[PDB]
């Protein structure tokens, strides 16, 4: 069905249909334009009109402009073809590497999986990084909420995670970088072709990029991260496939989604937020879910406005996250790599009833040793000394070298197994290597390399 | 914030006028007297 | 004398800045609560004044 | 045919305004061409505004709409325990279709002052702090509030665990069937939280009501009604219902959405006039009711969730004015171990006081004055009141997913008031619980038995209890 | 008259009269329904069509039912018929003992007192709570308010006030529940018919009682505190009698009026209010009055949304009452009870020359003390205790004893705290806080203060102490 342009204000576009109105949420191509500009539907005002959101600029656009619907939400390509490649909200490719050729097309928007299609039961999903898989580990089927910023090495541990989950669990990974600066945009690019998860040369590339700027209007940013999440959507479901779905900005998103709900006229709820918050929130993370055939964990970067954890949008994202990874300078500035701080990241699987009994206990203890060495530091008697000493060995264990950092410090990269991990730390606390240096668990994987290098 | 404590009244601010002014008077007599 | 006027004021002192920061933080959870009552006020402002034409 | 049928004038904001359906009724259910269905909200002179129960998507404008005749019910009965139902009573478990002969209004009124009775029969939690500290009876609503992640929803869970106990014999006014109403939840918590109920066995005798975050605003609106009703089947049928409401904050947000999309004046944080309506209009419906009107009741459970323990906030406080006491969960108690993180100096039971077995009185009161004193102290005597709080805190601590018998209870709680656990240095207290506990089941479940019977320590059965607890300490580390 | 109905929106229904508009306020009823629903006119729309308030759910209701007018508004049985019966917002018996035979009927709606009808006298009302008694004392026909927000004890207070005044009276009683807990009515009910104040089985009750709860629909829950309004004037006017009347609570009266101004189309105020919230409360709390006809002493139970004190609702009642007792919450949960903010409460017989010179100095005195007390909490809070001059610990030590002597245990209470309730005189409290203030007590430690009645079961709690 064709229709025209009657109205154009901003990036809101009025289109009216003669006959056969498309559904809400459709795409609709407007003709006659140098770069396609698609229009998403998101109201039926009466007298055959529709209200759409618009995914470019909406500069000069001239009242019964046609418009072609395309009788579909925006699909985007879908394969591993995605793989390695650069792609905007509406599957265009923009790395300039020619068009994505895939076989398969899927739609934005789908709808999250049927309440007899979920596991009803929890798992780890083992990343191979110690301090995550010990002290915070992630659910398969998770939303894990990545706090910190820049230097302290966030590219480095996302790039880490896509090829250890690459690596262990054969799985891909989805970057959806919402509301993305066009200079840091380029910069992660590039540090990933250095890294060697994107490949230009074969097809052995380990994550999909989807970009949508902070230069696009504010649908294109809304919509970025349910692109990114279709094509993760594929390969869990037609793969069956333990993706990973990276997300940063998801402050960006919730952003993107109050000044759409603004445009299209709709009374604010509190501190300026969209009404419908929670359902949009809630309508994109119910889709990164455990099914019958895969799954699809997210790590999500978490950005709070003002330091306040009650503002509506980290309120409203905290409801869906599963675990917690906070990247801290202070230990950062200690050489401890990676610098999650050991303290702040939480999980909701750390519980006896999920990792089991002995994973629990030996991070609980990990947990104690470090809050009685932070108590004892404060002050700074008989075992106070022995507690220094086995927390200082529990902090310098607790870094690990990464593989993607192989051609920067030259080391080798460690991917510890759960076991390993769980094994290691247990022999620490109960104090079977108090006679090693402190300085021999820095940058080592098992334990066994511990010793070794406790041997020079 | 470097008058902060003394920009927000109440008894600390309070407290802390009523101090510079107990050793200004202070200071006042004694420094009156020798003239 | 010493050695029990420095360590009590030590004491003293720890716990002054013990209570400042507990009286901090009901200060800073307040302060949040209020700014945000504060922005939605203004947005019902003028939303209530735009709705009226 | 402008007068059983309509078309669909425009959609959008969750709201369709339909031109026709001049004989449609107020709150009368409609069903759109696409399956959907909603809600008669708003008759006006020239159309009529439908509050549409799934997503807009689903609707174009010049679609036709039919009414069904009848105000928005839901089916209820006992066909429903062991299913999971969505907040329209259709079956999302996948094993076939609900066989209810029965169905009501979502949309009824609460029992009025004649028909109530005091609440006097016990609610068994099978939780120590709760059962000992914050009783609660049939036909109460107690609170659960808390800041997220604190245990609220173990708390229900327990209780509904608790229940199998009862659903179990023989005595069918001891009977409780439960619903557990999902209102925002992520979908993976509730099929984590339905298998949990299975391997307990406790999905036997429960309903299980869903309205997740990816449902719209209307189904997760609509859900507590729909819970509310099929309890009340059971409420006005002679037997007893407890019902849980997980949680009320994320049905106050959708309906915030609902109303700012219908461009109704904000109020405090953006809520709407009608937003304490909302919630008294519904929990109103939890009575206990007289014998000449069945005896049966309806015990309700809404959750709450504060932002940083603000529990001056507005739902909070509306729904504090609604039900019967609260139970706050504390962030620093459930940080430090304390699990359940109960704040017993601030959790409340206003009616379930008169409703405690005989038993749990005799060793509640002096558990209540103790902590009580240990929180206030907080010599040689204040520190034997500082022993016997952390004894009793210790006490207090329970595991997850493991309910306990009412005489249990007592047993335990009788060792620690008593007095016998004052030389027990406190990290053991737990230990010894555990270790008591399995002696007193497995040799004197006669002594059990007996408090059970009798709802009260006889002078026997105390002579009994002081006998088995020395004689047990004694032989301990 | 007989018009139908063209427009439904909640509580709000648009009904058309071809022949004979009624007037606003009256009453309409609905035709073929199984419970009547009366409709009250607010608006005349022009073009022969008038907005209503719907007095029961609107469910089922039809564009094109009919709808006949009765010619006046809300008419309520009013005369001893009511006393010991429980009527709903528009007169019909909601006890199941059958019809109220009255003889005649008062619309719900009437116009205050003139200004030539005022009465100026102010006794005393002892209720035998110390702190009411002695710092914000209550006045034989005049207006009481308790403020406080949500579970900080207002219906403790309002029962406890049931329990030392209205058994005692000598004249009548009106209770209006308007938007409460309905098995808090059932409670009452039943607790009046076990105490022998409402008498099942003749016409020796003394309790009216009018029940519009939070299960109502807003139109009813506006109206009901009007319907025992009406009773109570019936009690004054038409029999010279001494009423009391107790509302709880006074602000969903306010509240439901905000629920349907939305809906009858005007223009929102401040906090999302009524723009007629001030005329409103006005037009309802001036017929709450004393004149020289008759005496009503009407005690009201007001919430405070979130707290704040100077939201919309109480901070326009405020100005309505001769004496207010704000409760607090941070007082409570220090377990004062009842949790009677001191430097909040006020009354308009505090003064000298009503109360005697003796007790209004010994009121003064420990107002002065607690401020003194609240002056020093921040240097106290941060610095701690031993920053603080010999005088001023003086203070302090006087003060904290002043504020656990001015908690006292209720005879209503007693069933979730065993302690028996205590009733202070009033020559008792003002001996007490002036030994209190003089420092005759200097000794005794601060917790023996604590939950006591008289100070003699102070000095008995303190000897049983140590
Ligand atoms: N009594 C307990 N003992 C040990 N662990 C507990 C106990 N209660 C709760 N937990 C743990 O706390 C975790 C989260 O608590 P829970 O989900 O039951 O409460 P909640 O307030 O409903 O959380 P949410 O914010 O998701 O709604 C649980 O997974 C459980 O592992
Ligand atoms: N005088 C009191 N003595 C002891 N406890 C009280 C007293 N007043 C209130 N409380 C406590 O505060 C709770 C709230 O009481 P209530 O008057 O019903 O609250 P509200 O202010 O909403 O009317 C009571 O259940 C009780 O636990
Ligand atoms: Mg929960
Ligand atoms: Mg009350």
């Amino acid at each position: 069905a064709t229709g025209r342009i009657v109205a154009v204000i901003g990036a809101v576009v009025d289109v009216q249909f003669d006959e056969g109105l498309p559904p809400i949420l459709n795409a609709l191509e407007v003709q006659g334009r140098e770069t396609r500009l698609v229009l998403e539907v998101a109201q039926h005002l009466g007298e055959s009109t529709v209200r759409t959101i618009a995914m470019d600029g909406t500069e000069g656009l001239v009242r019964g402009q046609k418009v072609l619907d395309s009788g579909a939400p925006i699909k985007i390509p879908v394969g591993p073809e995605t793989l390695g490649r650069i792609m905007n909200v509406i599957g265009e490719p923009i790395d300039e590497r020619g068009p994505i050729k895939t076989k398969q097309f899927a739609p934005i928007h789908a709808e999250a999986p049927e309440f007899m299609e979920m596991s009803v039961e929890q798992e780890i999903l083992v990343t191979g990084i110690k301090v995550v898989d010990l002290l915070a580990p992630y659910a398969k089927g998770g939303k894990i909420g990545l706090f910190g910023g820049a230097g302290v090495g966030k590219t480095v541990l996302i790039m880490e995670l896509i090829n250890n989950v690459a690596k262990a669990h054969g799985g891909y990974s989805v970057f959806a970088g919402v509301g993305e600066r066009t200079r840091e945009g380029n910069d992660l690019y590039h540090e990933m072709i250095e890294s060697g998860v994107i490949n230009l040369k074969d097809a052995t590339s380990k994550v999909a990029l989807v970009y949508g700027q902070m230069n696009e209007p504010p649908g294109a940013r809304a919509r970025v991260a349910l692109t990114g999440l279709t094509v993760a959507e594929y390969f869990r479901d037609q793969e069956g496939q333990d993706v990973l779905l990276f997300i940063d900005n998801i402050f960006r998103f919730t952003q993107a989604g109050s000044e759409v709900s603004a445009l299209l006229g709709r009374i604010p709820s509190a501190v300026g937020y969209q009404p419908t918050l929670a359902t949009d929130m809630g309508t994109m993370q119910e889709r990164i879910t455990t099914t019958k055939k895969g799954s699809i964990t997210s790590v999500q970067a978490i950005y709070v406005p003002a330091d306040d954890l009650t503002d509506p949008a980290p309120a409203t994202t905290f409801a869906h996250l599963d675990a917690t990874t906070v990247l801290s300078r202070a230990i950062a500035e200690l050489g401890i790599y990676p610098a999650v701080d050991p303290l702040d990241s939480t999980s909701r699987i750390m519980d006896p009833n999920i990792v089991g009994s002995e994973h629990y206990d030996v991070a609980r203890g990990v947990q104690k040793i470090l809050q009685d060495y932070k108590s004892l530091q404060d002050i700074i008697s008989e075992e106070d000394k022995l507690t220094v000493s086995r927390a200082r060995k529990i902090q310098r264990f607790l870094s690990q070298p990464f593989q993607v950092a192989e051609v920067f410090t030259g080391h080798m990269g460690k991917l510890v197994p759960l076991k390993e991990t769980i094994k290691g730390f247990q022999q620490i606390l109960a104090g079977e290597y108090d006679h090693l240096p402190e300085q021999a668990f820095y940058m080592v994987g098992p334990i066994e390399e511990a010793v070794a290098k406790a041997d020079k | 914030g470097a008058g902060s404590i003394r920009e927000a009244g109440g008894a600390f601010g309070k407290r802390e006028q009523a101090e510079e002014e107990r050793y200004f008077r202070a200071q006042s007599r004694e420094q009156l007297a020798a003239l | 004398s010493t050695t029990s006027e420095q360590s009590a004021r030590m004491t003293a002192m720890d716990n002054a800045s013990k209570n400042a920061s507990e009286m901090i933080d009901k200060l800073t959870l307040t302060f949040n609560r209020t700014r945000q009552a504060v922005i939605t006020k203004e947005l019902i402002e003028i939303i209530s004044g735009a709705a009226a034409l | 045919d402008l007068e059983e049928t309509g078309r669909v004038l425009s959609i959008g904001d969750g709201i369709a305004r339909v031109h026709g359906l001049r004989n449609v009724q107020a709150e009368e259910m409609v069903e759109f061409s696409s399956g959907l269905k909603g809600m008669s909200l708003n008759l006006e002179p020239d159309n009529v505004g439908v509050v549409v129960f799934g997503n807009d998507k689903l609707i174009k404008e010049g679609d036709i709409v039919k009414r069904t005749g009848a105000i928005v019910d839901v089916p209820v009965g006992e066909e429903l325990l062991g299913r999971v139902v969505d907040a329209l009573g259709n079956a999302i478990d996948g094993k076939g279709p609900i066989g209810s002969k029965t169905r009501r209004r979502v949309g009824l009124k609460a029992p009025g002052i004649i028909p109530r009775i005091s609440v006097r029969e016990p609610m068994q939690t099978g939780i120590k702090a709760v059962d000992s500290l914050v009783p609660i009876g049939r036909g109460q609503r107690e609170l659960i509030i808390g800041d997220r992640q604190t245990g609220k929803t173990s708390i229900a869970i327990d209780t509904i665990i608790n229940q199998k106990r009862f659903n179990d014999g023989s005595d069918e006014k001891k009977k409780l069937y439960c619903i557990y109403v999902a209102i925002g939840q992520k979908r993976s918590t509730v099929a984590q939280l339905v298998k949990r109920l299975t391997d307990a066995d406790a999905m036997k005798y429960t309903i299980v009501v869903s309205a997740t975050a990816s449902d719209a605003a209307p189904l997760q609106y609509l859900a507590p009604y729909s819970g509310c009703s099929m309890g009340e089947y059971f409420r006005d049928n002679g037997k007893h219902a407890l019902i849980i409401y997980d949680d009320l904050s994320k049905q106050a947000v959708a309906y915030r959405q609902m109303s700012l999309l219908l461009r109704r004046p904000p109020g405090r944080e953006a809520y709407p006039g009608d937003v304490f309506y909302l919630h008294s209009r519904l929990l109103e419906r939890a009575a206990k009711m007289n014998d000449a009107f069945g005896g049966g009741s309806l015990t309700a459970l809404p959750v709450i969730e504060t932002q940083a323990g603000d529990v001056s906030a507005y739902i909070p406080t509306n729904v504090i004015s609604i039900t019967d006491g609260q139970i706050f969960l504390e962030t620093e108690l459930f940080y430090k171990g304390i699990r359940p993180a109960i704040n017993v100096g601030l959790s409340v039971s206003r009616v379930g006081s008169a409703a405690q077995t005989r038993a749990m009185k005799q060793v509640a009161g002096t558990m209540k004055l103790e902590l009580a004193q240990y929180r206030e102290v907080a010599d040689a005597a204040t520190q034997q009141l500082l022993s016997r709080g952390v004894r009793l805190t210790e006490l207090l601590k329970q595991g997850q997913y493991s309910p306990m018998a009412i005489e249990e209870q007592v047993a335990v709680i009788y060792a620690g008031v008593r007095g016998y656990l004052d030389k027990l240095e406190p990290s053991k207290i737990t230990k010894f619980e555990n270790a008591f506990l399995s002696h007193v089941v497995s040799q004197h479940q006669a002594l059990l038995g007996t408090i059970r019977a009798d709802g009260k320590i006889s002078e026997q059965s105390d002579a009994k209890l002081k006998e088995i607890v020395t004689n047990f300490l004694a032989g301990f580390e």
